[PDB]
């Protein structure tokens, strides 16, 4: 370390006239630790293993002039790139109390023996402090509480931790809450224009959204998603994988849903006026079972739609999100199937995920033939409060769908 | 269960005073004999080694045995100092010469009287005493004759109690006397038949092992007596510390000693790694069995390959399964059926201990009863007749009280035990 | 009513104890305080009181203090009783001579007394169950001094003696041997069934099927505190077909010396592999009689089966268990004796076996644990006795047991109790 | 699993490794201190740095590589560098006195102190890896270290683990420009080992990846340092296709049983594209067809052997980032109806392309631009016959009236080794030409 206190000759020597024996320091004249015959400068023989001692002061200081600074070789001039700059196991960090301890050669197991270069030995302390039996047998309940080679991968194992923690805290009026809020977090603790999020503001987004994160998690993160070379990545994209991609089936109906949106659209173009007036928030399963109503779903359908305009433009991409989050929080491929065609009214599917919100019909035709028939997709045909009305709406559907000789309609 | 140590000499006392040291660290003792341990099984068992006082101090059963009154100084010099009694500490006046007979005899036999009275007050202060420990070498005066004396002694006052004795081994090349092989010699055959186990260490092997094992530049004997305690502690961790293999000093003496004239024993520690590889060699069960075996890493001076094992003990300690330390044993079983004895299956007791050494993950210390422990009384053997052919340096002995007839007896009963060890290194089915 | 006590004796039984407590506190809802928060079959192996704790039938027994220590500052010291739970001083050190000579009768008055407690605590005693290993010290010498004890003061009480034995090739002693052909001339006797409950076997099942790197005596002790529940379940909850404890003796025991068995249990899978296979009840029956998926390392297509119970737990129906009889019948590759005929007694249980959280055992909805006597099993005698020879043609390790007032001729009627056990076996196993 | 054990023979050798070991650090997101960033193992447990990297308790990673030179000069610079918490003490072995380009002292005086410690550390690197896919030797025939006792340790290897995968990356002199006089006798010496324990023998001459530099990646003046990084970045590419995943893997035996057609024939000249610097790269399109074309052309090839006068016999490509198999068949279609190169009548197809999804990463400082695709082609052709000829007419030249002799013979090799080798390296011409002349 600098200066070499440690190694200067202490007080207690002078008091009492001590001298290199039987602790052999070297402080005197002519004490020095020669090996080979040479100081531990001259490196022969036992050099290695002298210089690897724990309390070993190599002599150089550590100011140079820059008038005479030409002694470097070819494999120091190599090495200078990995060289690290200078201001449990920091020997410049170390104090001088363990400095002396080191010195004097106490609290050693055996002679030679460098517990402050050992960098497990807190951990070692520790264990020792206790029994096998001791730490086999701990009280149930704690002891219950206690339980490839790609660039992407660790990167991708920190994300499936993430995602299963975030799985865990959800085991909302309407669902997407759960990454809503990580986006909103993320973009709060943003400090940058175009959305390059740095570790801190990562990690403190992370912990304003409720997942526990380390730097070095975060570090990761922005290392795999970094594309500018800065450490720093857009909070999209780690959001999006953090989310994770879309499963085929359920990617398929949302483009169901888009698709009958979009054809059910008076310009053909999908509006958030229309996407919140043709909705049926009625059917979640939180309003049916009266958790919450009606309103509340609504305004939260809007909350995390995050339309800046009440009238904006819903496109392929903004649904995709949208629904993917609801399908990153809903498990079961049947049930959110079951769940968009009851919201949005997908005539289709097999056994559970078979649409229950479409209005079944019996029709009896001009010859007098009843049939129970299926009405599709019946968004715009609700209850206007006029009879007549909803059932030439019913008869024009059902016309538009093949039949054509009907005569009489009612809803079962 | 009760373990009191003695220690006898200076190197008896300085091995004994970085034993106390290790064990206070371990136990969370101050040298102001207080606690700040943070676990509650650091003083769970205090009572093993240590002893409360009216105040709380925890004072640890030890006697402390040398003439020379400078080895008590430095012993009371040396950090951990105060934390002994000052009636356990009995010195004579004049030096012990480094003679057998003045230890034995003389000096140390007028010594002894306390010696005993105090080793039987702490004797009674344990409430159930598991056994009695010494620390002592065998190539001084002092730490053989008295050592020698007391566990004699000892084995009479206490019949059916354990003797676990610390023996340093002189030899050769770290030879620094020239009545090492008299005194060796005089002391084997109280070793022999006064000790329940008694385990050798030869500075030999302690200087290759910080030499070659842990590349140090310089330990002292200060390190070799670090050493030394951390293995001195391993023996013994089973009865202070829980686990899930417990083990004690007689179920170590039952699983060592096949017979009662076979219970002189290796010593080894693992891991012991350099400062420079500790970082690198990862700690596992594997490499700590891969270590144990190991000739280097054995704290025997003598080379295990050319003995056959009569037993080895694995006491292990730290946080580890049961198989992935049973099946190391099987694997240097089957693997080396030639290093270890046939009529014997299983040749290796094994125990686990749930704590680790202070700060280190898992260690082991392996204590093995090899027919290669002969080769130190072979060599001393020779160094001892050789000296006899023609009295060398034998009129102080004759002259302090010994008789002529005592060497040859002395020499005589260990080349029994040398002649035991070879009779059991080419047994055959 | 049909109370049962457990004893648990040396280290190897405290740690089996106190892997099985936990189980049965799971399974009827007791935590480590003794209380429900929020029926009386808990009777078997809890006591009531009147301040609404459940304390627990258990002895727990050793010289050494360090495992009855530890279960007294672990999690169950409010549950288990302060009494009943003794210590000794010093360990038997692996010494049969120590544990039942010299140590023995200093703890064996006290032992009994509490044994006398509990036994006038329960009114409906069943019997006994005592937990062991004949390769130690303690589990030998307390083990038959207690068997003895037992069986002269209770006269002819069930007692089934879940013991451990020196496995063929992974054994932590080197005594080990001597302890086991020592503890044998108890184990007849004094012991209605033997189970065997070696450990190589329980650790090539848990690396084999549950695919744990670092599996260790908490594995081993929890996977035998779930085959002791599955046994004892029949008792403590209705079923189709229920047993009681001489109901199983009975259908077990041919002869009064061949009482040793084998136990194996299924299907002991891992939670990642709980939800791929097809855990059917025949599927079950098959692991359960394939060699790896046994507790024993005792091969039974070298010997012949003699009697067979089959102890299904969960929604197990009657004729799945009959299907499950049928095939294996017709299987050729186990072979049953001449002179029995029928050999399986199969017992259904409707509770699903509770699985402790953190262990290697998966949430099943079933479950089958099978009891066998065999003739196979002389192969455990053959090696143990083998190796007590290579050790005794010039006795090494006898002198510590001569000097803890052990005759030379003990192992000597330990050598003739086990060369009889073989002859026995070999009788019965040959055909007529 | 899929361990690959690497073996630094010689300075150039450890240079290269130096260099190579640099490059898979960064790739990997290993610091010199050797412990992976939180970053880099958050996510998941990856076992691509497994092959390269064996992990401690500690979380450390140490290279599976054993740096061995005679003399102590470039692996205690190395020691004493950065990377000094990066690799042990151990596995990184420093001899005693070099053996100074003299083969003879090499491999049987100073050779033999160190080579039963260099197979102890071999063994516990290899005692470690539970799925060692094979052994890959760094080294230069010239130098006189890196001849002898790479010898002797590729002999020791292949009789202690028999059949096992053993590649080795080689810089041979240069036809035109090399360092050595002695450095003929010393590759002539050390043909005869690598024939009888080298499975694959990799061309690394040192003027062709100059001019290579010089007019592709624009640098007028590299140094060793360019060399090195460029050899790194061959082998990182080569060996890429186990660490990182792709549309079509390729291990170390697939490529050693496609590129070695007869036991004696598995010399394979190298190639790498794109070589560019940041400033041709960003004018031109490259695409997969125009590296293919690139690196299949002489100018972009690492040895100096052109294939004009050659007659390939089997190409292996490795194509590393977002390249396409229909792009790879485009570029092989192409290269088949080009009559510019032709390939052996005995073996039609003579391709053998696998795709890696890791693009090659830069080395901060360095010269090379960071690209999204890059190819490596090692052809096994009868080319390499021209550059034998030339080595062992040196030779001829050398041994007509017996220069520089007597200090072989001084250092325990006998007289007739050399006729020895120079037989063996005729024979190795003649059965060149044998697979070369048409059926
Ligand atoms: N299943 C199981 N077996 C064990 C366990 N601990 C030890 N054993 C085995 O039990 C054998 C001896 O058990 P014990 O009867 O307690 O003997 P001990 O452990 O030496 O204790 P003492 O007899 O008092 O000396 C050992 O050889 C082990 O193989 C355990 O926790 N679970
Ligand atoms: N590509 C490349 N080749 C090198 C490098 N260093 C040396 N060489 C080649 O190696 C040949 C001589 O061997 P050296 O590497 O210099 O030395 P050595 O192989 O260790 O053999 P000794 O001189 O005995 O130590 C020279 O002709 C160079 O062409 C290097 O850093 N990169
Ligand atoms: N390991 C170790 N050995 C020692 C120490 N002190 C002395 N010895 C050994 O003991 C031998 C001499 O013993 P000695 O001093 O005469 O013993 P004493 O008579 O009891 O004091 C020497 O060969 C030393 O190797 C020590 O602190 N540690
Ligand atoms: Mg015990
Ligand atoms: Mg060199």
């Amino acid at each position: 370390m600098i200066g070499g206190e440690y190694k200067k000759e202490r007080f207690s020597e002078r008091l009492t006239r001590a001298q290199n024996q039987p602790k052999n320091r070297g402080y005197l004249p002519d004490t020095h630790l020669k090996t080979g015959g040479y100081g531990t400068g001259t490196l022969m023989g036992n050099w290695s293993e002298e210089r690897s001692d724990a309390g070993y002061y190599d002599g150089k200081a550590v100011v140079a002039s820059t008038l005479r600074p030409v002694w470097s070789t070819t494999y120091r001039e190599m090495v200078q790139n990995v060289a690290a700059p200078v201001d449990r196991c920091d020997r410049t960090q170390f104090s001088q109390q363990t400095f002396m301890v080191i010195e004097d050669r106490t609290g050693r197991s055996y002679p030679g023996h460098q517990p402050h270069l050992d960098p497990e030995w807190q951990v070692s302390i520790q264990s020792a402090h206790y029994s096998t039996s001791h730490s086999s047998y701990i009280h149930p309940d704690v002891q219950l509480q206690e339980a490839g080679g790609k660039s992407s991968s660790q990167s991708t194992g920190v994300l499936l931790r993430l995602r299963r923690q975030l799985e865990l805290a959800q085991e909302s009026a309407f669902p997407g809450n759960v990454i809503r809020s990580v986006r909103n977090a993320l973009a709060e603790a943003c400090t940058d224009s175009k959305g390059n999020i740095n570790t801190n503001e990562l990690q403190e987004g992370f912990a304003a959204a409720g997942v526990t994160a380390v730097p070095a998690e975060c570090v990761a993160l922005l290392r795999n998603f970094d594309c500018e070379g800065h450490l720093t990545a857009p909070y999209v994209v780690i959001v999006d994988a953090l989310r994770g991609e879309m499963n085929c089936r359920r990617a398929d109906l949302v483009e169901g849903v888009y698709d009958l949106l979009r054809s059910f659209s008076t310009d053909g173009v999908v509006r958030l006026d229309k996407l919140v007036e043709w909705v049926d928030v009625e059917q979640l399963p939180a309003v049916k079972s009266g958790d919450v109503s009606a309103d509340a779903a609504r305004t939260a359908f809007a909350e995390q739609w995050d339309a800046r305009s009440a009238t904006a433009h819903i496109s392929k991409e903004r649904f995709a999100d949208f629904f993917a989050d609801v399908s990153f929080e809903i498990p079961q491929d049947n049930t959110f199937e079951l769940l968009l065609r009851n919201i949005w009214h997908l005539s289709g599917g097999r056994g559970t995920c078979e649409n229950t919100s479409c209005r079944r019909v019996e029709v009896v035709h001009t010859n007098g033939r009843v049939t129970k028939e299926e009405i599709k997709n019946d968004l715009l045909i609700k209850d206007n409060g006029d009879d007549a009305a909803v059932e030439s709406l019913l008869h024009a559907n059902l016309a538009k769908q093949g039949i054509k000789d009907v005569k009489s309609v009612r809803v079962v | 269960r009760e373990i009191v140590s003695c220690q006898a000499g200076q190197c008896g006392n300085q091995i004994g005073s970085k034993f106390w040291e290790v064990i206070s660290d371990e136990h969370g003792v101050d040298p102001t004999g207080t606690y700040q341990g943070d676990s509650d099984l650091q003083l769970e068992r205090i009572n093993v080694y240590f002893d409360e006082s009216s105040g709380g101090r925890y004072v640890p059963r030890a006697v402390l045995m040398d003439l020379e009154p400078g080895t008590m100084d430095s012993v009371r010099a040396g950090p951990y100092g105060q934390l002994f009694r000052p009636d356990n500490f009995i010195f004579g006046q004049s030096g012990a010469g480094n003679n057998w007979a003045k230890g034995h005899y003389t000096e140390g036999a007028e010594l002894i009287d306390s010696v005993l009275d105090v080793c039987r007050k702490e004797a009674e202060s344990c409430d159930c005493l598991q056994g009695f420990q010494l620390s002592h070498s065998l190539g001084g005066g002092t730490g053989s004759g008295m050592g020698t004396l007391l566990i004699s002694k000892l084995r009479e006052e206490y019949p059916d109690r354990i003797m676990m004795t610390f023996s340093v081994i002189p030899s050769p090349r770290v030879s620094d006397t020239v009545v090492e092989p008299y005194n060796t010699t005089l002391s084997v055959h109280q070793l022999v038949e006064n000790s329940d186990e008694s385990m050798c260490i030869d500075n030999e092997a302690l200087y290759d092992i910080c030499f070659r094992t842990l590349k140090l530049t310089t330990p002292t004997f200060g390190d070799l007596n670090h050493l030394v305690a951390a293995v001195m502690s391993g023996v013994t961790c089973c009865l202070r510390f829980p686990g899930q293999l417990n083990s004690d000093l007689r179920k170590l003496a039952v699983n060592l000693v096949p017979f009662p004239r076979l219970h002189f024993f290796m010593m080894g520690f693992a891991p012991l790694t350099s400062r420079g590889s500790q970082q690198y060699r990862g700690l596992s069960v594997a490499e700590l069995t891969q270590q144990m075996f190991d000739a280097k890493n054995m704290m025997q001076a003598a080379d295990p390959r050319h003995g056959r094992y009569l037993t080895a003990s694995a006491l292990f300690r730290g946080r580890m399964s049961t198989k992935e330390v049973d099946e190391q044993m099987l694997n240097v079983q089957n693997k080396n059926s030639s290093y270890f004895i046939e009529w014997i299956p299983n040749n290796i007791k094994s125990s686990i201990c749930d704590i680790p050494p202070k700060g280190l993950k898992m260690s082991v210390t392996f204590i093995g009863n090899n027919t290669c422990i002969q080769e130190m009384f072979r060599r001393v053997g020779e160094q001892f007749t050789g000296m006899f052919r023609r009295k060398a340096f034998l009129h102080w002995y004759t002259g302090e009280g010994m008789d002529e007839m005592e060497f040859t007896e002395a020499e005589s009963n260990m080349n029994d035990l040398v002649s035991e060890y070879q009779q059991y290194q080419d047994a055959t089915v | 009513m049909r109370e049962a006590i457990c004893i648990h004796i040396g280290q190897a039984g405290c740690q089996v104890g106190n892997a099985c407590w936990e189980l049965f506190c799971l399974e009827h809802g007791i935590q480590p305080d003794g209380s429900m928060p929020s029926d009386d079959a808990f009777n078997t192996f809890f006591s009531e009181t009147g301040a609404g704790k459940h304390v627990p039938r258990c002895l727990f027994l050793d010289l050494e203090p360090t495992v009855v220590d530890e279960v007294r500052t672990g999690t169950y010291r409010q549950l288990f009783n302060p009494e009943q739970l003794v210590s000794g001083k010093e360990d038997a050190a692996n010494n049969y001579a120590r544990g039942h000579y010299t140590i023995g009768k200093e703890i064996v008055d006290l032992a009994l007394d509490r044994i006398r407690k509990l036994a006038d605590n329960c009114t409906g005693l069943q019997g006994f169950m005592v937990f062991h290993a004949v390769g130690g010290g303690t589990g030998s010498g307390l083990g038959a001094l207690l068997l003895e004890r037992l069986s002269v003061d209770y006269g002819k009480k069930s007692k089934l003696g879940y013991t451990v034995y020196p496995s063929p090739q992974v054994s932590t002693a080197v005594v080990e041997p001597y302890n086991c052909v020592l503890s044998t001339h108890s184990l007849l006797e004094h012991t209605d069934v033997a189970t065997m409950l070696d450990n190589e076997a329980i650790y090539d099942l848990t690396r084999r099927s549950l695919d744990i790197e670092r599996p260790s005596y908490t594995n081993v002790n929890r996977l035998i505190g779930q085959v002791v529940s599955s046994l004892t379940a029949s008792l403590r909850f209705d079923g189709a077909l229920n047993v009681d404890l001489t109901e199983f003796q009975t259908n077990l025991v041919p002869y009064p010396r061949i009482h040793f068995v084998l136990t194996s249990y299924a299907p002991v899978v891992s939670a990642e592999k709980a939800y791929h296979e097809q855990l059917s009840v025949a599927d079950i029956t098959n692991s359960v009689f394939e060699p790896a998926g046994m507790l024993t390392k005792c091969d039974p297509r070298h010997g012949k089966y003699m009697s067979c119970c089959l102890m299904y737990r969960g929604d197990v129906v009657p004729k799945d268990v009959n299907a499950a009889i049928a095939t294996i019948k017709t299987k050729r590759t186990i072979q049953f004796v001449d002179w029995c005929p029928t050999g399986f007694k199969c017992g259904i249980n409707y509770q699903p076996p509770t699985v402790v959280p953190g262990g290697d055992l998966a949430k099943v909805q079933r479950a089958v644990c099978m009891i066998a006597n065999s003739t196979a099993i002389a192969e455990v005698f053959a090696r143990i006795d083998h190796k007590f020879d290579l050790m005794y043609s010039k006795r090494a390790f006898v002198h510590w047991y001569v000097g803890e007032g052990m005759e030379e001729g003990e192992f000597s009627e330990a050598r003739e109790d086990l060369a009889a056990l073989e002859k026995d076996y070999e009788e019965v196993g040959a055909e007529s």
